[PDB]
């Protein structure tokens, strides 16, 4: 499921939140977000 | 505030002997960096002393040195030295004080000294924990072979080991420019070199992009038909192994920008011309100069 | 000068009867050609190798040196400038040491025509065209 990036080189960060914004969250945090978010969510009305 | 005074008066506040006035008064035509431009000033900013760190970063000594003001010295009296500053064009004789032979019609720049020993043995005014050190006058060819030097160094010292950097200092120091020898004093890496490398390197890829099909094939070309010793002292640094299009209103845009390419590389080493002598004398002490500062 | 070895097809006597001509103001004024007989002067055929061998050797190590401080690169603009070289592009250190000097003699052998000191300024012209004054400069 990865995506198809157009340039080739990774860059090199060195910005502070106020200016951009990044996705720099590892698997674990993920994983926990994947616990948190799959867990939290008539006839008799003819009868 | 006043302007830029034409005068600047040096007064040793120490004692002194007769013969450091006597080594004092040999050293008049020659040149100081001066970093305040007042009227009075002391001799603790005079020279170069201020500058030794402990370190002494001979890139980081360079780009300093050119930030400094180039002053030149007259009327060496009792605890009084007249310090001319220059003006743009006129006249005046300099007396070099490094033994780097000069000649007729070249050009001249300011530079930190070389082979820096007591085996050289400056006579440089000893005195109270503070030497005197000039800066050497060095025509450009010399200037240009130390700088392009320097930068060898610089690039050639990334991502390998602590011997062959080694092996590469023992071989690049020796210069040999007109019979004389003369070594790198303490080459070390340091931020300015690597930001004059990281330009270098980024203006050496502009090159190797704005380059065109012929201009990097005219060489291959000339080495089918004509042969001579500048090539094949040059094809074996290359490497070893009917145009197809040409539209000369593209190519004089390319070399437009090649020609600005060349420039802002050969502008890290080329540094700035501050004096170029007209004629000299025969035992190559002064000489006769335009263009002061 | 560039195009003294390839003089023998017949499109490019028109390229170079096109580039023998400049224009300036009601000035549609030529210039002699730098070949004679077929074959460049040596001074033209010094300044046009300059150009060539320092081409030759920015498109073959500027990508190695590039990719050794790729790892020190500490701002936004080197990693685009290799990304540039790599997509153009699609040993003992005693001939790296070589190279870099015969790139930087190369470099030295060409600052004549880089470049040009402005030496006078116009201030005002005569009359009829004939003479100006101008300030001299370095």
């Amino acid at each position: 499921s990865l995506l198809h990036t157009f340039w080739r080189l990774p860059v090199a960060v060195f910005f502070e939140p106020h200016e951009e914004n990044v996705l720099r969250c590892p698997e674990r945090v993920l994983r926990r977000l994947l616990e948190d978010a799959a867990v939290t969510m008539d006839r008799v009305r003819k009868r | 505030m006043a302007a830029m005074e034409a005068n600047i008066f040096c007064t040793f506040d120490h004692k002194l002997s007769i013969a450091d006035v006597g080594k004092l008064t040999k050293l008049v035509a020659a040149v100081v960096p001066i970093p305040q431009r007042l009227h009075l000033i002391k001799h603790y900013q005079l020279g170069l002393h201020q500058f030794v760190d402990h370190t002494r970063g001979y890139v980081r000594l360079r780009g300093l040195l050119r930030n400094m003001t180039l002053t030149l010295m007259r009327r060496v009296e009792g605890n009084q030295i007249l310090l001319h500053v220059p003006t743009h064009g006129l006249l005046y004789t300099v007396l070099n004080t490094g033994p780097v032979t000069w000649e007729k019609g070249d050009a001249l720049c300011v530079l930190p000294p070389l082979f820096h020993g007591p085996l050289a043995r400056e006579n440089l005014l000893t005195l109270g924990q503070w030497e005197l050190v000039l800066p050497w006058i060095v025509p450009m060819p010399l200037a240009l072979e130390i700088n392009q030097r320097l930068l060898i160094m610089g690039l050639f010292s990334l991502d390998r080991s602590y011997e062959e950097v080694k092996a590469a200092v023992q071989q690049l120091q020796t210069i040999t420019f007109r019979d004389a020898t003369f070594t790198i004093p303490d080459p070390v890496i340091d931020q300015h070199l690597l930001i004059d490398m990281k330009t270098a390197c980024l203006s050496m890829s502009m090159v190797a992009n704005l380059a065109s099909e012929l201009t990097m094939t005219y060489v291959r070309k000339l080495a089918l038909e004509d042969s001579s010793m500048l090539l094949v002292k040059c094809q074996e640094l290359l490497m070893r192994l009917r145009p197809q299009h040409v539209s000369p209103d593209d190519e004089i845009a390319r070399l437009s920008a090649l020609f600005v390419m060349l420039r802002q590389l050969d502008d890290l080493i080329r540094e700035q011309v501050v004096f170029t002598v007209c004629d000299v004398s025969p035992d190559n002490k002064s000489a006769t100069c335009i263009f002061k500062g | 000068g560039l195009f003294s070895l390839d003089r023998s097809y017949e499109e490019v006597k028109a390229a170079v009867q096109q580039l023998q001509t400049i224009t300036f103001r009601d000035a549609t004024f030529t210039i002699p050609d730098p070949v004679i007989d077929q074959h460049l002067l040596i001074d033209m055929k010094t300044a046009c190798l300059s150009m060539s061998m320092v081409a030759n050797l920015a498109s073959e190590l500027t990508m190695t040196y590039v990719r050794k401080l790729a790892l020190e690169d500490s701002s936004m603009l080197l990693v685009k400038c290799q990304e540039l070289l790599m997509r153009l592009d699609r040993v003992s250190p005693d001939d790296e040491i070589a190279r870099l000097s015969a790139l930087f003699v190369m470099l030295r052998q060409l600052d004549d025509l880089i470049r040009e000191q402005v030496v006078f300024t116009v201030c005002d012209v005569s009359p009829d065209n004939k003479s100006a004054t101008c300030i001299f400069k370095g």
